């Protein structure tokens, strides 16, 4: 779950996004668009070995 | 078909666009046109058809 | 459902005069402020169209008014082109404001044509195919628009063509006419000048082909 | 259903910051100009109440707007009140128009307390129970506010409590906030700083107890 030091176990590569084609843009729109991210766990999602806390938090 | 080494890879888009203003330049506005994608290493000849499509029963 | 604005009815309009949509190629210049938003777009995106139509008329009289339109489908005309064989502007309708009868329009002399060059000599032009009957016009799809009686228009043309389909930039075999049949008249206090509204709504239509936005030639 | 007005979007609103309506305590102070007339008074009258909610949420944007909104509810917050133990004035609310986030509410810092006093040290409060978490929103029942599809609100929430009933001048289980997602943007001419309104409705109340209208302490 933590990563003391680099190890095989612990990362597992990266996931990327590429913009594959430029965007039409149209008629007096606006620009930029926004755009976001949500996380979740899987299905088959499980943890292990409970321990006890950092309490930095209260600080 | 290809011809070439022996330990070389590579990657091909196959593409085809029906008749506008000018005939389309950057692969980007090729992409919305009607493709296929043909690996360099899947095989050697990624056989390809163009449909029939015209507003009549013949063409010229 | 898209909707516009024609120009509106003064009685200093003669009779005969006319004023005329022509679908779908009035989308591309949102003939009348007129935005689909969808189709309008979908349609530079693809090339071959086949859909049928359906429209609407509306004009306000009031008890104290008199008159009588004609409003019909005639297909296969090519009336919404300048003689030179350039569509009019936004400026030209805003002058006109309405289409008058003319003997070149009665006898297809005017409509647009290739110039012959140096080669040949100067032929003298007589007639044309695409002639405009006036009176005749009832024997198509159509309707009239009585002050008394003038609630609203309503026609649903099934698809015709030369071929099964046709490009959408250049396919023109439906349009849409308004006719001054008897001039308005109406007594001074209630409402002056009505405003005429049109409404469009294609059906069963299939888009064909895929590729990048049209460009222009 | 009840009625209420809240302050109006503007491009100058920061992200996270947010507002909040907490039910049924908003009805004292017909909080967005909004008068139930009937239940309003009926609690005054009671003591012990048990009802449930509904709420509904508007915002008309156009074409050539964009942005994001975040709503939803949620319960046993103590958001609408100001640090010292008092809640916010008429005033107060028209000259904020917003509630801006801060380390204070993140922490739950600087929420209301009781003054040690002369025995004791002065302690240095670091945090509290009733932090907010900005990210984390989305748990509770909640929706999106997209200016190219935000129709309305909508959300049902059961009865809570830590008994089953309490007393309606001080439970405060239930609240509605929200919190604009992505700062507003648009091209002016279209529908400028739209207006935010909401709509309140309970379900299965049960009113209990009677006497005299309730007298201030």
């Amino acid at each position: 779950t933590r990563a003391i030091t680099n190890s095989v176990y612990s990362a597992d590569g990266w996931f990327s996004l590429h913009k594959l084609t430029k965007i039409t843009l149209p008629p007096d729109c606006p620009q930029s668009p926004c755009i976001l991210f949500f996380a979740s766990a899987g299905e088959d999602y499980t943890l292990r070995l409970p321990v006890d806390c950092n309490p930095s938090y209260v600080f | 078909t290809f011809c070439g080494p022996m330990m070389a890879r590579g990657k091909f888009l196959l593409s085809y666009s029906p008749p506008n203003g000018t005939q389309p330049q950057t692969l980007s506005e090729a992409m919305q046109c009607t493709y296929s994608i043909w690996d360099i290493g899947l095989n050697s000849s990624w056989t390809f058809v163009v449909p029939y499509i015209s507003p009549s029963d013949y063409r010229e | 459902w898209y909707t516009g604005r024609l120009n509106s009815w003064t009685k200093a309009v003669k009779t005969f005069s006319f004023q005329a949509v022509p679908l779908p190629g009035a989308f591309l210049s949102r003939q009348g402020g007129l935005n689909g938003g969808a189709f309008t777009a979908t349609l530079h995106r693809h090339f071959l169209m086949k859909c049928g139509w359906q429209v609407q008329v509306q004009c306000n009289l009031t008890q104290f008014h008199q008159g009588a339109l004609l409003v019909a489908m005639v297909p296969e005309t090519t009336l919404d082109v300048k003689p030179d064989g350039k569509a009019k502007s936004l400026q030209e309708l805003n002058e006109e404001q309405w289409v008058e009868m003319s003997d070149d329009y009665r006898t297809g002399k005017n409509m647009p044509f290739q110039s012959l060059g140096t080669y040949y000599r100067p032929p003298n032009w007589t007639w044309g195919p695409n002639f405009i009957n006036p009176y005749q016009v009832t024997v198509f799809p159509h309707q009239i628009l009585n002050a008394r009686t003038s609630t609203s228009v309503d026609i649903n043309v099934p698809y015709i063509g030369e071929t099964p389909t046709q490009s959408s930039e250049t396919q023109n075999s439906w349009t849409l006419l308004v006719m001054v049949l008897v001039p308005l008249d109406y007594k001074e206090g209630a409402t002056t000048d009505p405003e005429i509204t049109f409404s469009v709504r294609p059906t069963s239509p299939y888009f064909n082909g895929l590729r990048n936005r049209y460009t222009a030639g």
